[PDB]
């Protein structure tokens, strides 16, 4: 994961 | 600039030492986000971003300790000199108090002007770098902001809020939907502001209000049931923003332990109570590396859904997605299809809008990849059951129902021909003997005086309650119905 919205599943 | 009661807790030489700063900063009335972000960012940097140890920087030191599993001899940790951390703190505060002066912003007893907020916003926004990709890893913290000027979408909103704490404004807070961030402020915190961009498109609505997005019933804004944070919740967000990814396939052990522990800390302090997604993250963590004396993952996913229903009108999608995942990964088709249906049950009272692309893709994967793959796998496990339970067939149907209802009253159409092939194919994955044991009733009498049952809510799914229960699935027909 490079960047996903924080706390996303 | 820093208080003495905070300085004393330095320097940090282990994951534990870090937890102390958080448990101690969390016990004050105004936890310092700027301080906690810097520490986190600092730590995450030498652990995930640049792991090679510099030997020419007498100011930066590392701390040896026994490595977790039998594998390895010694592990190294970046010692957080008080000097280094305080230097960054001061640099941040200078940019702020030095680029905005509260001299001209009369606050009538504990409120902040919309002009002040929109200013602090601009201050941070214009401080941003010109040359960088907005989706890259490890630019969420203020350590990133102050150091390289790089910040990601959500990280910008966090910065704006931290900046306001630095200026003394204690009414400005982080507002969190499932895919967006903005700022809330005012007396009783009902006034809102947009501070960061959304999606690939640099399209911002800065200075504008969320009222329009809440109005149009889009999932980005959760029909107004989005999170309104407090200092404590914003610290949680921060912990959840920790990105333990070293590489596409590699993860930092220390950063995982760190984030896992800090979530418990927050859980025991009860600060996870109104943060469903946090409960989810904590859960997923545990599944992989459980800690002794703590509840099961499954326990946690539910405490997460409980929170959604209690404090957010059960209008959140992810607490189900989280759970459906757990089962799917743990090969429990029945329980999985159940939760995916529960998901569509929420999405059905929304509208698919321009900015809701992320959740669209999340259903598209489930509907077209993940589910047709649990079924494909199931059609081979009995041949060597659940593929023969009507209730599961209902779950699947209810799932599609919700997605159909969702589409209703929407700008952009959800369903297209490509959704059909996997509906047809997933139906065919169930024997007619079973697809007929499901009672598709509309309604016997309403109210009350003084196989399994299933009622559709979508006019689309209603018109097909017969084709879905045939012995021969009319491919051509279900297609031309699903899309209209």
């Amino acid at each position: 994961s490079r960047w996903r919205f924080p706390a996303r599943p | 600039g820093l208080k003495a009661a905070q300085k004393t807790l330095f320097p940090l030489r282990s994951i534990d030492d870090v937890v102390r700063l958080f448990a101690a900063e969390l016990g004050r009335e105004e936890p310092d986000l700027v301080l906690l972000s810097l520490v986190l960012g600092f730590v995450e940097h030498f652990l995930a971003v640049n792991r090679v140890i510099p030997t020419n920087v007498p100011e930066l030191t590392f701390q040896p300790s026994p490595a977790p599993d039998p594998p390895g001899g010694l592990t190294y940790f970046p010692v957080a000199d008080l000097s280094i951390i305080a230097a960054l703190y001061a640099r941040f505060t200078a940019q702020i108090r030095g680029a905005v002066d509260l001299s001209l912003y009369p606050r009538e007893g504990g409120v902040s002007s919309r002009e002040l907020v929109k200013k602090v916003s601009d201050v941070i926004w214009n401080s941003l770098s010109r040359s960088y990709f907005k989706d890259r890893a490890h630019i969420q913290s203020l350590f990133s902001f102050i150091t390289g000027t790089k910040l990601d979408s959500s990280g910008v909103a966090f910065a704006v809020v931290g900046a306001c704490q630095a200026l003394g404004l204690r009414d400005v807070h982080l507002a969190l939907s499932e895919d967006h961030a903005w700022v809330v402020f005012g007396p009783n915190g009902e006034q809102t502001a947009e501070v960061t961009w959304h999606g690939k498109g640099n399209e911002d609505r800065r200075g504008q209000t969320v009222n329009a997005g809440v109005a149009e019933r889009s999932w980005l804004y959760l029909k107004g049931s989005y999170m309104r944070c407090d200092r404590k919740m914003e610290v949680a967000f921060m912990v959840c923003a920790i990105n333990p990814s070293i590489d596409l396939h590699t993860d930092s052990l220390e950063l995982l332990q760190l984030q896992q522990k800090l979530l418990w800390l927050l859980y025991d302090l009860g600060h996870l109570e109104r943060y469903p997604m946090a409960l989810g993250n904590l859960a997923d963590l545990e599944e992989l590396e459980p800690t002794p004396g703590r509840p099961d993952p499954l326990t946690l996913y539910h405490k997460g859904i409980a929170s959604a229903k209690t404090y957010y009108r059960d209008e959140h999608i992810y607490p189900y997605m989280y759970l459906a995942g757990y089962h799917c990964r743990n090969r429990n088709v029945r329980e999985a299809l159940q939760a995916w249906a529960d998901t569509a049950t929420v999405i059905q009272d929304y509208n698919y809008c321009r900015e809701d692309e992320e959740i669209y893709k999340e259903f598209f994967e489930v509907a077209n990849d993940v589910i047709p793959n649990l079924l494909k796998e199931a059609a081979s496990l009995l041949e060597a059951s659940a593929l023969q339970d009507p209730e599961c067939f209902a779950h699947l149907l209810r799932f599609y129902d919700g997605i159909c209802k969702w589409e209703e009253g929407s700008p952009t159409p959800v369903l297209h021909v490509g959704w059909a092939t996997f509906l047809v194919q997933s139906l065919g994955r169930f024997e007619g003997q079973v697809r007929q044991k499901v009672r598709i009733v509309s309604g016997t009498v309403a109210g009350t005086a003084r196989g399994p049952v299933l009622t559709f809510q979508s006019e689309k799914m209603k018109g097909m309650k017969e084709l879905l229960v045939a012995t021969k699935i009319n491919s051509s027909a279900i297609k031309l119905q699903l899309t209209a």
